[PDB]
Order: structure tokens, then C-alpha cells, then sequence
């Protein structure tokens, strides 16, 4: 017949080869595909969805309280309210995000992230927080002034209850930026309104965010299921 | 340290996220010792391992064809010329119950005859559901009637996810005295997914149910303070 | 502020209609399939597709949240309940309007999310072999029109992290900026029609992320009102009983 | 020669693969195909042929008597004459039909069925029967009125001796509708004519009826033939 | 519960109804013990099993080509390099009567030489009938003359259905001491059917005859009353 | 199937054959090639 010659790699099973197998049930017509709303075709579309950052991932904090950045009437101003590194794929506040969990399924990723802060105090509460972002390779600022000298946002939550901080680039392959929240002003309230509030941090990826080299996550562990 | 360039957008596609045929079941055709069965029936389970279960439960509905590959060998990894029969028992068909059961001859059960010495047999199972997509989450009861049963099983168990069984046997006449280990590898093809969901955070307790332990594990590892890095 | 009148029901809501459209899909009538080409399923008018205002839940400082399975939340309510109880097949979208009545001196934040196939999980103390503690009772899987308070809102009573519940069609109710959430959920299912009594297409969760806070003298519970409007509801196989 | 590479699935025998085998007798010209009347190319064409329903499949009823629905002069009216579920593939009256036997060779089927009733009383016999069809998911009616309130046919067998009831959909995959026959009126006869008659029920499928997933039937059993 | 969509019309076609090659005969080439035959002759019988017989008797006349596949192995399912000869003995040709009979060399008998270690040999037998179609029902007598024979055999036995034999042997010189089990799988191709018939309801008593037992079995299972469901 | 015939030299590994192997990582996009100065394509350019 037609002269052939088996090359190295015959009879091997690759487990990633996009081979062609014969159907066990030829002529079997599967159930016709009707439209279902909510089809997603890319995990990047899920990474770009804002999900709550577990910034209060401290010892003793349990349940939903871990998702809240407590803000209260401070006896001292320029204090650091909260800080967290901008590292979706690593252990920490970003584990609770969709982008942080999807990065666990990959080896390399790079792109810009956005971090939205929601102030959830009373309408009568007012004040300013300083959202500062420190680029990778620099230690987190020690004072509110050092934070002000870098990239920052003076967030007056008396005016707008939500603010977005765009992290320009992260690029965690197989240091990292740091976001710090400083009490720019005191927590100002009229009488008969709570003097403590919460900030909800929401992390997500931008459209330039990309993933690479699918890798089985370590967030789950196989046991006697 | 830093990658200032952008990666590929295709490695994050749903099709690529569910590619790369992986181990979905390890069955043993026991034919020696105290179990002279000479056959085994493996119900096709895409969620046998918690890794693949968590990956699949990222989506609510999934529709896909599956390519199954059977890597079979003896306990000492040798692959003699023993003839095996990999019979695909479609949903709704009766499974074999013996080495020489009549169900092994049912022509409507697609069967693959291959020796251990051959390359791993490989077949494509199409989308077998009565619905338009498989459901990894079915907030309902497949039964009909009121569901005040004490042990409220059958809740959340979608009947449309049944893909069939793979009954595997030697084509021997009697016991061969050799156990055969079959590793079933399944590749998801033409996958389409709907309604993305949060990735499972609590450890899986049992199969087919989202039951989690009473000791909730935090999604994020703990810090010393909210200000430490 | 305006007054939407649908059927004989009228609700007081503000304008500008900041509505969340689930997956950018409007609820539509299913195109006539082969099973429907012969029976022509019943498409009820504003008589059924009206505003159903459930009992208001009282959001307190220690409230964990509530959820409603939606084909079930109206199964025993009015003419929609009649059509659901006495039809074999059912299909409908929903407009859900969650409203809070809080002063400017109350504070807190609610996450209002519509979760398709919101399979409720049981929380067992230990893995016992196929025991009752492994599955939620019907009171939890189908809480009816009264809804069900969350046991472990951190895991949505489903083993999935609440922090990622925003992957679902969601809307924030931050008491300082808004007190209304409107989610429009089309019919999402692996079948064109389904049993309204057995299958709950989705659940609507209302979970306090930031707990409700207030000083002494304010109303100790913020009422949460849920108004439901079935959109493009269809029914098939009418029974008599 | 031409470089090839054997992929997984070589040397396997599938028993459903539409392979190409060499003919053992090349050049052998088979008997030329002449026209034979009555060629059928689809089992659906056989399912659409009306065949007698064994509605009287009761204990003690033997032979052809099982194919007859006995109708007699009732001492009470609104009585239930006969009932049977519309389930071709399941055990019961539909086993005696061609559609019911072909459904046994398949796993799933769906479509509309038709059920024809033939009254076989004397020409002088007259009266009305109420053929009621209860959709799936509803118990069979307990009274003639409850049956009248649903889909029904008031069949005056004094006028027409045959009536057809179209079942809109069945869809038995791997509940079901119910057809009930009620004595709408008494069995009216002049003198010297039999006061008992029979109804012959004939079941068939409509053209929208479809089958799926060929499966070896269980109606026959292999023994020492 | 309910499928409101319509399935495919092709799965109900006659061609598809008779597809899917199935086991039509299990012959054993006995060459050990008390039967040192070293060969066996299998008359090609499409109706060896009552399932396929009932499926075929759905039609009166059928015309088709057949693809035969021989799955051969030893009793312990092993497939050593034993050379087998699968000789197709066409209708009207004499069959072998010994391991080394002269009929094994007849060139007009299409013969397939294949080892047990090889993939299952596979051949296509064309439509072999003198008539234009096979007859599963022949209301007549093939003989010529008056048919008042006491035991009225030969009634209903169509002679045109003969498709031939498959004589199988080892190519050994003497007895090998090993029994070989050959599973003959036959696929119906290009099937055309005429005059549909009722599917057989009574259990088959004997082969080649529609004889049924005196105890008639009802086509439908019994109910309590004509009004119960 | 298509009638073939294995010729002498099948199953051999030549270590110089410019064969085609399947990629272990299909769909893997390598780092895009940017310009680097000083590319040399021939050892003769180094001999000169």
C-alpha cells in the first residue's frame, strides 16, 4: 500500500494532544443547543468582576467581619487605617476575590488591577481618608505624609461614598505593590450617629490583565471525599 | 522580576481552561484473590476528584463532548496481550452484573475491543443530556410531590447529568488471576459554560452535595494585624 | 420619584431606574418550540405579571441575611401561585426590587444578589454516613414567601465564599447613598420550561456586609421590602385538581 | 515512506464504527435489485400506523377479548367505562401496539399520539360516551364532571361509530397522561338488539413523534432456543 | 421530566435500526481434550440470537451487505501469535470436514489469514441471495411436488437465505492443545426492508420455525381492573 | 483504511532527522520576540 514510516511518538498518549477520536454513538443527535443567558467564554471576564477583598484577614476576625475595613473616630490623625499588598495570586486579602482565585489556576499573570473602596457609614458621617498606592520594590509608607508624596487619593467619603484606585501593573510570575489607607482627617459625625464605620474593598482586574500556563490550584486538597 | 508585556488572551478562554484530558477515574478489573469478578463498571463521573469538581463548579451549566482514553495495565505495569472489552453503557441501559452477563453482547452498547498491548483505546462520548447543558447545580428536586422526607436526600441531584457507564472486562472464559488497573482519562471538548459561580472555598465533605463542615475555614489566610504586610 | 402601576398594583419608587440587568439579557417569551407548537403555552397578562410585595424583613444589627428561591417564593401567592400550582411546565423572568427604609442616621450595606441555581448546602458537624445532617430540610431549600435567614452568610450557606457572590447579578444597598436595589433576572435554565414547584431557577440573597448600626433612639430595625414582578411568564399543562 | 504516527484507538474494534472492509468476493455481482412493493425506510412510519390497544389487559381476560373495551347497559350513569395511561413504552395496554413495541427498542421518545375509538355495537344502539384526556401530572378524574371540565370528547356513538383523540405530547424519557372513558348517557337500544357492545381502542403516533438512542428491547428473552 | 423538543428523525431509520455490528455467533475452534478438531465451520446465521431474530422479523424482505469481524482469543483471553485461517465458504461450495481437508486450499473460497495477535480480521460479504432480497418469512415449500409429509418440515424454509459458512482453523500441522474462541460480529450495511410485520410476541421455541408454545402469553401485562392505573 | 506499508526505517530514531513532534503545551503562547541587538546567524560572520 501507500508507503509510510512510523516516527517517534507513535502509540504515545499525551493527555494534552487535541486528537480525533471516533464517536461511540454515531448518528446520535445530542439535545439541540438553545440559548441560555449568562454564557462566559473567558476567565478574564470573571477576573474583571469586582469581588470583595478580605482585607480584615486578621486573627480572631471571623465570618463577614473579615470583609470590612473598620473605620472609627481616631484619637490620633494620620494613623494607618489598613494596608494590603496588591498580589491576587498570593495568600492574603486577595484570596477572597474572583481574580485572586483564578490567578491560583495559572502560573503567570500581568496587567492592571482596580480596587474600589465603599464607605458604609451613615449619611451624616464625613471625613477624609488617604488611599495611597506604593509601587513594587518600595516598603509601605510609615507616615501619612510619605504616602501623600506618592501616588494617592484624598478620598472625602462625606462627598462620594465610593472611590476607585487603579493599580497600574502587578506582574506576579511563578516584590509587589502595597495599598495603604490613612486617616487624612478625623471621623466627623453629628450627634446621635455611629462614630465607627466600615470600608468595603473590592478588587478586580482590568481589561489588559492576562493569564498564562494553566496550573492546578492548591486552594483545594483531595482527601477521603 | 516584572513582565511589562501582556500574555495571550487565549490561555484564559473557557475552552482552554477545561482542556488537557485528565484522570477522572481509576478502576481495577479484579480477577484474582477473593474477588474473581473479571469485570468492573465505572459510572462516568466528571467530578470524581475535588480538583476537577471545583474547576467544573466554576460554571453552572456546561455542554461538552468528552474524549475518553483508557490507560490499562497490570499491577507490575506490564501490558501483555490480554484482550479487554470497554463497553460504553449509555444512560438508561442496564449494566452488566457478571463476567459473562448477557449485557456484554447488547449491540446498542458501544463496545471497544482492545488488548493491553495496544495503544490506549480512545473514544468520543457526545453530549448525553436530555437538557441543553449539564447542571453542576440543580436547586430543586427531581421527584414529583411534596419533599418533607426526613433525610432530605435527592435534593440538588440533577438526573440529566448521567453520561453512562464504562463496563470493562477481560474477554476470558474463566478467571485469569490477574488484576488490571484502568486509568480513565477524559478530555472536555467544545465546552460551553454558563452562569459563572464563586469557586468553592470550603472543603468538599461528600460527593453530589455541597455540604460543608461546621468549622468554616476563612477564604483568606490570617494576618497579624490589618496594617501588617 | 414616580409611581409604577402594573395591573392593580402600584409601588412608590424613585426615577432614573438604576436597574441591574442580569447578564445583559431581558426576559423574553420562549420562541415556539415543538412541545409548545401544539399547546400554545399560557402567557398571562398584568393580572399575573403584577407587583407582589412580600412581608418586610426587619434588618437588625445581628441579622445574617435572607434568601428567597424565586419560582418558590410566589408558589403560594395570588394568581401567579395559582398558575404555578396548576401547570405542569413554567417559565418566567423576574423584576426584583429590594427597598430599605432607613434614616440618614442608620448605616450599613446590603449585598443584593440573584444566584442562579442557588443550591443550599447543609453544614454538618462531622461526616456521618448519609444522615439527615447532610442535606437541608425543605424549609431551607424552599423557604417560601417568608424567605430564610442565612445560617452562615460568609459561605452563602452553599460552601462558596460570600466575597465572590458579586460574580452573580448583584447590587449594593449602601444606606448612605441608596436604599433600593433592582435586579431583573431572565429565565435561566437548561430547559425551555420546568416545574415551578420542584425546581427553583434562582435565589435572591440580601446579606448585610456592613452590619446595621445606629445610635440609641433610632429605629432598631431597618425594614427591607422585597417587591417581585414576574416578567414574560409562561405556563403549560393546566391541571384541575 | 510517508511519515505516519499511530494514534490511540488503533487496533480497536468498536462494533459501531462505520468502517470499510474489503469484499471477500470482488467482482461478484449480487442479484439486481428489482422493485418490491411495501418498502419502509423509517420506524416512525410504523409508529404512525394505528394498532389495537390491549385496554382490557385485566386478569382472567384471555385472547382477543383483551382488545375490547366492554360497554353495556349500566344501572348507573357517569360511571367510568375504562381508563388507560398514554405511555407507549411502558407495560400496559400500549404493549400490544406497534408504536408501543417500537418504543421498547429506544431509550427516549417524544411527540403527539392519536387514539381512535371504534364502537362495535349494533346500528340501532345509541348513546354518548365521554372520552377525557388528563394531562401528565394530574390524577385521573374521579367523576364524569371532573373529566368534562378538562380536555374531553362527548362521543355520540349513535351518530359516528369512530372518534379520534389526539394526545398532544407524551415524552417518556429513560408522569404520564391518562385517557378515561365515561358513560355520558345510558346504553340505549330498541327491543331485540344486544344491550352490551365493545369499543376497540387503536393507538398510534403522529408525524411529530420521534425516537432516540436505539436500545435492545426486553420484550424477548434468550433461552435454550 | 418532559422533553418539549423533537428528537432526530434519522435514529429511527431502517438503516440505523439495523446498524451497530453485533454478536451473531460464538464458535470455538476446539483443538484439545477429547475434541482435537483444530477447526470449526460456522454456518452464517443472522438469526442465531432471539433479539436479532425479532429485530429482523420486523420486516418480510431484507437486502443488505454484511461486514463480518472475528474477535478471536484463547480461553484465558490471551492472543498469542497463532495463525488462523478464516475461510468463507460461499453458498453451494463444500465445507471442510477435517483440519487438513482439501477444501481449505480451494481458491474460490475467499480465505483470510490472520494471527490472534492481529486486530480482528474484517471482511464484507455482499448480498448473496438468488432472489432480490432475503426472506425471513417464506409461506411456501422449496421442494416440488405434493407436501403431505407426516412431519411437515421444509415448510416455510426459504433456500435463498443461505449466505455461506465461515470455516475457521489453525494453520497448524497437528493438534495445538489450545481451544480458540471466535466471536463473529456482523454489521448490516445498505439495508433495505420491505413489508413491515408485527414484532414477535410469543417466545421463540425453535429456530427456523415460528412455532410457539400452547400457553399463549398476553401481549400486555395484566391489570387489576380495566379502570385502574 | 487507506492501504499503507511500513518500509525499512520505521520506529528508528535518527537524532538528526528533522521530524515533527507534537507540542506538549498546545496553545501556550511563548514570550513574544522583541528585537535584541547583535543577532548573528552564521558562524562565518564570527570567523571573519
Amino acid at each position: 500500500g501507500f508507503p509510510t514510516e512510523l516516527k517517534p511518538g507513535t502509540n504515545q498518549f499525551l493527555t494534552t494532544d487535541d486528537g480525533t477520536s471516533p464517536p461511540i454513538l454515531p448518528g446520535f443527535e445530542p439535545t439541540p443547543l438553545i440559548h441560555i443567558p449568562g454564557e462566559f467564554t473567558s476567565l478574564l471576564d470573571l477576573c474583571q468582576v469586582e469581588t470583595i477583598l478580605e482585607v480584615n484577614n486578621t486573627t480572631g476576625t471571623t465570618g463577614v467581619s473579615r470583609l470590612l475595613i473598620p473605620v472609627r473616630a481616631q484619637n490620633n490623625v494620620d494613623q494607618l487605617c489598613a494596608s494590603f499588598q496588591v498580589d491576587p495570586g498570593r495568600n492574603g486579602p486577595w484570596q477572597s476575590t474572583m481574580v485572586g482565585q483564578i490567578c491560583r489556576y495559572y502560573t503567570q499573570w500581568s496587567g492592571s488591577l482596580k480596587v474600589t473602596f465603599m464607605f458604609t457609614g451613615s449619611f451624616m458621617a464625613t471625613g477624609k481618608m488617604l488611599i495611597a498606592y506604593t509601587p513594587p520594590g518600595s516598603a509601605q509608607p510609615t507616615t501619612r505624609e510619605a504616602a501623600m508624596l506618592g501616588t494617592h487619593i484624598v478620598w472625602d467619603f462625606g462627598l462620594q461614598s465610593s472611590v476607585t484606585l487603579v493599580i497600574p501593573w502587578i506582574s506576579n510570575t511563578h516584590a509587589t505593590g502595597i495599598v495603604t489607607i490613612w486617616y487624612q482627617t478625623n471621623f466627623v459625625v453629628p450627634p446621635d450617629t455611629p462614630t465607627e464605620a466600615n470600608i468595603i474593598a473590592l478588587g478586580a482586574a482590568q481589561k489588559n490583565f492576562t493569564l498564562k500556563l494553566c496550573k492546578d490550584t492548591d486552594e483545594i486538597q483531595q482527601t477521603a471525599e | 522580576r516584572c513582565v511589562m508585556n501582556r500574555n495571550g488572551v487565549n490561555e484564559a478562554s473557557v475552552e482552554h481552561f477545561y482542556s488537557r484530558a485528565g484522570l477522572v477515574g481509576v478502576v481495577e478489573v479484579k480477577d484474582s484473590g477473593t474477588s474473581l469478578d473479571g469485570y468492573t463498571v465505572w459510572p462516568i463521573d466528571v467530578m470524581g476528584f475535588v480538583q476537577q469538581r471545583r474547576k467544573l463548579e466554576l460554571s453552572t451549566y456546561m455542554r461538552f463532548d468528552a474524549e475518553f482514553t483508557f490507560v490499562s495495565n497490570l499491577n507490575n505495569s506490564t501490558t501483555p496481550g490480554m484482550l479487554l472489552q470497554y463497553m460504553y453503557v449509555p444512560p438508561g441501559a442496564p449494566k452488566p452484573d457478571s463476567r459473562k452477563s448477557y449485557q456484554w453482547q447488547t449491540a446498542t452498547n458501544p463496545s471497544v475491543f482492545a488488548k493491553l498491548s495496544d495503544p490506549p483505546p480512545q473514544v468520543s462520548v457526545p453530549f448525553m443530556s436530555p437538557a441543553t447543558a449539564y447542571q453542576w447545580f440543580y436547586d430543586g428536586y427531581p421527584t414529583f410531590g411534596e419533599h418533607k422526607q426526613a433525610t432530605n436526600l435527592q435534593y440538588g441531584q440533577c438526573p440529566n447529568n448521567m453520561m453512562g457507564h464504562f463496563a470493562i472486562r477481560t474477554v476470558s472464559e474463566s478467571t485469569t488471576g490477574k488484576n488490571i488497573h484502568v486509568r480513565v482519562y477524559m478530555r472536555i471538548k467544545h465546552v460551553r459554560a454558563w452562569v459563572p459561580r464563586p469557586l468553592r472555598s470550603q472543603a468538599y465533605m461528600v460527593k453530589n452535595y455541597p455540604t460543608y463542615s461546621q468549622t468554616i475555614t476563612n477564604t483568606a489566610t490570617d494576618r497579624a494585624s490589618i496594617t501588617t504586610t | 420619584v414616580a409611581q409604577l402601576t402594573v395591573g392593580n398594583s402600584t409601588i412608590t419608587t424613585q426615577e432614573a431606574a438604576n436597574i441591574v440587568l442580569s447578564y445583559g439579557e431581558w426576559p423574553e417569551y420562549c420562541p415556539s418550540t415543538d412541545a409548545t407548537a401544539v399547546d400554545k403555552p399560557t402567557r398571562p397578562d398584568v393580572s399575573v405579571n403584577r407587583f407582589y410585595t412580600l412581608s418586610t424583613k426587619s434588618w437588625k444589627t445581628e441579622s445574617t441575611g435572607w434568601y428567597w428561591k424565586f419560582p418558590d417564593v410566589l408558589n403560594d401567592t395570588g394568581v401567579f401561585g395559582q398558575n404555578a400550582q396548576f401547570h405542569y411546565l413554567y417559565r418566567s423572568g423576574f423584576c426584583m426590587h429590594v427597598q430599605c427604609n432607613a434614616s440618614k442616621f442608620h448605616q450599613g450595606a446590603l449585598l443584593v444578589a440573584a444566584i442562579p441555581e442557588f443550591v443550599i448546602a447543609a453544614s454538618s458537624p462531622a461526616t456521618k454516613p448519609n444522615s439527615q445532617g447532610l442535606y437541608p430540610d425543605f424549609a431551607h431549600t424552599n423557604p417560601g414567601k417568608d424567605g430564610q435567614e442565612f445560617r452562615d452568610p460568609y459561605v452563602l450557606d452553599a460552601g462558596i465564599p460570600l466575597s465572590q457572590a458579586l460574580i452573580f447579578p448583584h447590587q449594593w444597598i449602601n444606606l448612605r447613598t441608596n436604599n433600593c436595589a433592582t435586579i431583573i433576572m431572565p429565565y435561566i435554565n437548561a430547559l425551555p420550561f420546568d416545574s415551578a414547584l420542584n425546581h427553583s431557577n434562582f435565589g435572591l440573597v440580601v446579606i448585610p456586609i456592613s452590619p446595621l448600626k445606629y445610635c440609641n433612639g433610632a429605629t432598631t430595625e431597618v425594614p427591607i421590602t422585597l417587591t417581585i414582578a414576574p416578567l414574560n411568564s409562561e405556563f403549560s399543562g393546566l391541571r384541575q385538581a
